[PDB]
RNA sequence: GAUGGUAGGAUAGUGGCCUACCAUGGUUUCAACGGGUAACGGGGAAUAAGGGUUCGAUUCCGGAGAGGGAGCCUGAGAAACGGCUACCACAUCCAAGGAAGGCAGCAGGCCAAAUUACCCAAUCCUAAUUCAGGGAGGUAGUGACAAUAAAUAACGAUACAGGGCCCAUUCGGGUCUUGUAAUUGGAAUGAGUACAAUGUAAAUACCUUAACGAGGAACAAUUGGAGGGCAAGUCUGGUGCCAG
RNA sequence: AUACAGUGAAACUGCGAAGGCUCAUUAAAUCAGUUAUCGUUUAUUUGAUAGUUCCAUGGUAUAACUGUGGUAA
């Protein structure tokens, strides 16, 4: 059954509508998600 | 209900649009219940898709049981309790109770080498061997998702190492850290919470690609051109893959159908279905080919070839371990071992498997030689192909389950399957100055395995060195050379003082099979209830059973390898070994100099290897004592395993010399049962054992000569009469076979022998007849060498008679 | 083993029930032995009913069976609806290593595929018990075969007309308070809507029953038959205006 | 209530289910009554019904339970 939510996965046009170390994961999803953009090299001056 | 992210569905969309695999790494506890959603997204991105799913785990499932009658009666008694209604299933229960899941342990990953899956669920992260990684991400196909679940210790390592360079704090493992950094580098991989949020540390930006295959259309065009008989039927049955594989099958068919002899050897990677092309060409060869064919695979390892043979036969016209017997209905084929079918090679066609080079030269002589060269040595086999046989050997490397994949690129980069044989030196004559210098530096393996770009390029050079034409090692051996406690390395590459650059002249991996350090590491690892890191000590601790070797620490060579240029490369390896003996005797940067002047308290230094001739010559330039071997035929090459161990320490010379003496005493008797190898190499081994005894002993293990009454009891008086009959008459077997055992024993005991007389003593020790051993070795003057052997026997009999009697 | 004798075996014991030995018996025209069914029928097998005279209450058709024969086990009672072993077929899971039970079953259907809900309150049965229970058993619901008794109106007043009805082939004859979408009046209650209480383990239903409930009493029964009549209408025929 | 003391998942226990469908056609041998068993079994019901003793309390071995595990189960 597309256009409906078989389980929880309701399919819109392009978006998907689903539903439902602790503080470490919550902080890495709150602030430190794309904070590791300029953290790749760590002075790797190759 | 909540919209998830603009990137995680779009990644699956463009992954199935470009037919590329993709990697999800999920953290958190409630992570099993989001594989329903990712499998639904993977199917609805493109219905025309494989449905099966792997659940590789190591010891125990997460929250379920994988037995549907068991969980069915469990949910039946849950109904009978009444905490849950009848027609109710949460999506994880529905996912495991409706989908097609194949369950494997992490140990038996070799059981699923052939089949194909749409999804792979790696359950545990902390133990992930790279051979298992290479076996699962290869079988995941182009619309595929490989998901990896995590643990709180890995979350601590993630929060640590996601800042710049820090690690986790207690054998420490860096392969999983190199894994985390590679997934941070990958564009087709990202890390997701248990709540379907995003950690953008691994491939942050991802756009939805635009809505829409020329090599596939060229494949269809050339396939239809070949279509417009039974040759086209075989071509369409084979070409389930790239036009490279189709062109290879067509060219092998053209060069091996009616031309009866060519030597065609198709070389390819782990993909592309080389065995599939062989088994799909088998039916065409049975049609337009001889009545007998000869396969040379491993025994009971011909799954894809036999499956494609039966599949193509059923396509065209058909109907102690396993069954590999020959069948026909309107043909013969046998998957045999090494060439015991020399007189049974009436088959005009033989197809061999990938690399035993001398056994390959023995088997491939008088028929059409098809050969499958899997990459998974090759240069030397191509040289032996060009050194003899209209060789039309050609094949290509386009993938089968993809056209090209960043997941395959990251897997090859992390598991280090990529190689490069470029020079990149200062000079070869200036590397000969390094061969005069014998200068070596340590590896600093923590900073080496920390994935940085130039460090990874030099580490790929080091891996190409450490597995360059080696003795068939593997990715689990790379993980042992990375993440073991008893390990070190040495890169004696450059002598020059130029700018940033260099090479790898010789890698050499040590293994501290110790007493103190190994006892410390083993008492540590007994809390983790595992551990096996003492091979060279434990072989002699049962064979020779010495408390001295129980108390002395030891370094053991895991591997050591140099370039494949010339004999100067063996000179470079000898200089590296001599520099290592000098090194034993006399974040972080990815080298060491002061630690190259540092070591441990080690007594013995040994290398364990197979009994090879050049390895024996290297062991003699090494001159490390040729200690106790084992003549059990290790079925890879059939080579006997010898562990030559020097003692380079304060006071161990009497122990090592007595061990060499016991090995020498055992070898002359053990050359009768299961050591019938050579004459010159046997003399070299006896000379190496006596050289070890002479170098180690001063006058301690100095044996007395053959005593009078004991020598009278060892022979007979009439046996010595027959010896005199050989001295003044013929040396026939009525007096030269009953006494020859004691003759060869006393000759190898203790007053000199020639080269022909030494081969005669070794020939009587090997107990072969006259026309075999001397005619194989010298191949000249058979009866004259037999008379010289009789004269040496007469001189020995005259010496023993004039000594005792 | 036919008939009996003697002894043993096995039995819960009697017993040719089985075996050794011995004798050649035994039933029968005073019906042996054998032949079949309205032996889905009969025999009392039993209750009988205040008029049904072989319809009209029930026990039992014969023995088996728990996939198929075989062997074993348990118990006051068994060759167990609930056990095991081996053989042969069905048959599901399986990671292909192995673990099983029986569902090769019972319900249904060939323009009525829904029975499978509530109780031991009654009668019995088991029960350590002044307690527990019994899919024994009872209660209720969907699932019409127009078979069954009632309703869809009753009673007045006023007005205004002169015609209504019957017979007969015909002419005609015979007779008499009869009509009308005319007005109008207050009484009646029943279907329905519903208080309850009774009933009952409980609930339904029957029984009893306050309140409301009629004018198109629209709170709106059918089915079939006989005959007309009409247009600036349409069609056909042809000796105007007609015939069909 | 410092050797037990009430709620009580899961385990031993006492008992529960204490009598249900289809298929091939047996003529007092299937059945009903009756005579008897000092010819015999019997839980339960009921009435009855036990006489040998030289120079202050008897033994480890298993659960449930903990702990280490295997197996797809």
């Amino acid at each position: 059954a597309p256009m409906s939510d078989v389980g929880g996965v309701l399919m819109d046009k392009d978006a998907v509508y689903i539903d439902i170390e602790r503080g470490e994961g919550e902080k890495l999803m709150t602030g430190l998600q794309s904070v590791e953009q300029s953290i790749a090299e760590k002075f790797d001056g190759v | 209900k909540k919209a998830i992210d603009s990137r995680i569905p779009s990644l699956i969309r463009n992954g199935v649009q470009t037919k590329q695999r993709s990697i999800f790494v999920i953290v958190g506890d409630r992570a099993r219940n989001q594989l329903p959603n990712l499998h639904y997204l993977m199917m609805s991105a493109d219905l025309k898709m494989n449905k099966s799913v792997l659940w590789a785990y190591k010891k125990k499932l997460l929250g379920f049981t994988s037995h549907r009658k068991k969980r069915e009666n469990k949910i039946k008694k849950e109904i009978k309790r009444g905490t849950r209604e009848v027609n109710e299933m949460d999506p994880f229960e529905s996912f495991i109770s409706n989908q097609n899941i194949r369950y494997v342990y992490y140990k038996e990953s070799e059981k699923i080498l052939g089949n194909t899956y749409g999804m792979c669920i790696l359950q545990d992260f902390e133990a992930l061997t790279p051979n298992l990684l290479a076996r699962t991400i290869e079988t995941v196909e182009g619309g595929g998702i490989v998901v990896i679940l995590l643990k709180s210790m890995s979350s601590l390592k993630q929060l640590y190492t996601m800042t710049m360079d820090v690690h986790a704090r207690y054998v420490v493992a860096r392969f999983n850290e190199r894994f985390i950094l590679s997934l941070g580098s990958n564009p087709n991989c990202l890390v997701v919470d248990d709540e379907l949020n995003v950690l953008p540390l691994s491939g942050a930006k991802n756009v939805k690609p635009l809505p829409p295959d020329e090599l596939p259309p060229k494949q269809l065009e050339l396939q239809e051109l070949k279509e417009s008989d039974v040759q086209p039927a075989g071509s369409l049955v084979s070409l389930s893959k790239t036009v490279n594989q189709a062109h290879a099958i067509l060219s092998f068919i053209d060069a091996i159908s009616e031309k009866t002899v060519a030597l065609t050897a198709g070389r390819g990677r782990g993909k592309s279905a080389a065995l599939g092309i062989s088994i799909a060409a088998a039916v065409s060869h049975g049609y337009s080919n001889i009545f007998v064919t000869s396969p040379s695979p491993e025994n009971l390892k011909t799954l894809f070839e036999f499956i494609f043979k039966g599949f193509d036969a059923l396509g065209y016209q058909e109907h102690f371990n396993k069954a590999i017997v020959r069948v026909d209905i309107k043909q013969y084929i046998v998957p045999q071992d090494h060439q015991v079918l020399g007189q049974a090679e009436l088959v005009v066609i033989d197809e061999a498997a990938a690399i035993i080079v001398k056994n390959l030269l023995g088997p491939y002589l008088v028929f059409m030689a098809s050969t499958i060269n899997g990459y998974e040595l090759s240069l030397k086999l191509i040289q032996q192909l060009r050194n003899q046989q209209l060789r039309e050997i050609s094949l290509d490397e386009p993938i089968r389950y993809a056209p090209g994949d960043p997941i395959e690129k990251w897997l090859n980069k992390l598991l280090c399957l990529d190689v490069t044989l470029i020079k990149n030196p200062r000079f070869a004559t200036r590397g000969t100055p390094h061969p005069s210098q014998c200068n070596l530096f340590v590896v600093n393996r923590d900073t080496l395995f920390s994935y940085h770009p130039v460090s990874e390029n030099f580490l790929e050079k080091m891996m190409a060195l450490y597995v360059s034409s080696h003795y068939k090692n593997s990715p689990n051996d790379l993980q042992l050379m990375s993440d073991a406690p008893a390990h070190k390395l040495f890169v004696l590459l450059p002598p020059i003082d130029p700018k940033d650059g260099g090479r790898i002249p010789d890698p050499l991996c040590v293994i501290q099979i110790a007493l103190e350090g190994e006892i410390s590491k083993e008492s540590v690892r007994n809390s983790l209830s595992r551990g096996q890191r003492a091979g060279g000590d434990l072989i002699p601790w049962l064979i020779s059973q010495q408390f001295q070797d129980e108390e002395f620490a030891s370094l053991s060579g895991a591997r050591i390898v140099r370039i494949a240029t010339n004999p100067e490369y063996a000179s470079m390896g000898y200089g590296s070994r001599a520099i290592e003996l000098l090194r034993d005797y006399f974040l972080l940067l990815k080298l060491s100099e002061q630690p190259p002047h540092y070591l441990h308290y080690l007594g013995v230094s040994y290398g364990l290897t197979q009994s090879l001739h050049k390895f024996w010559k290297n062991n003699s330039f090494v001159p490390v004592y040729l200690r106790q071997t084992a003549n059990d035929l290790t079925g890879e090459h059939t080579c006997v395993m010898l562990n030559v161990l020097e003692g380079r320490e304060s006071n161990w010379l009497v122990e090592f010399a007595k061990d060499f003496r016991k090995r020498f005493l055992s070898l002359l008797s053990y050359d009768f049962h299961k050591f019938t190898a050579v004459q010159a190499l046997s003399v070299i081994e006896s000379s190496k054992k006596a050289q070890d005894l002479s170098d180690d002993e001063k006058h301690d293990n100095k044996e007395l000569t053959r005593t009078h009454l004991d020598d009278i009891f060892s022979p007979f008086d009439l046996k010595r009469l027959d010896s005199y009959s050989n001295n003044l008459l013929d040396y026939h077997v009525i007096g030269d076979m009953i006494p020859m055992l004691a003759l060869l024993y006393f000759g190898d005991k203790m007053s000199s022998v020639q080269s022909a007389i030494l081969l005669a003593i070794g020939l009587q020790r090997k107990n072969i007849d006259t026309i075999a051993k001397e005619l194989n070795l010298p191949s000249n003057q058979t009866i004259a060498m037999f008379a010289k052997i009789m004269r040496k026997m007469s001189q020995y009999f005259r010496q023993l008679l004039s000594q005792s009697i």
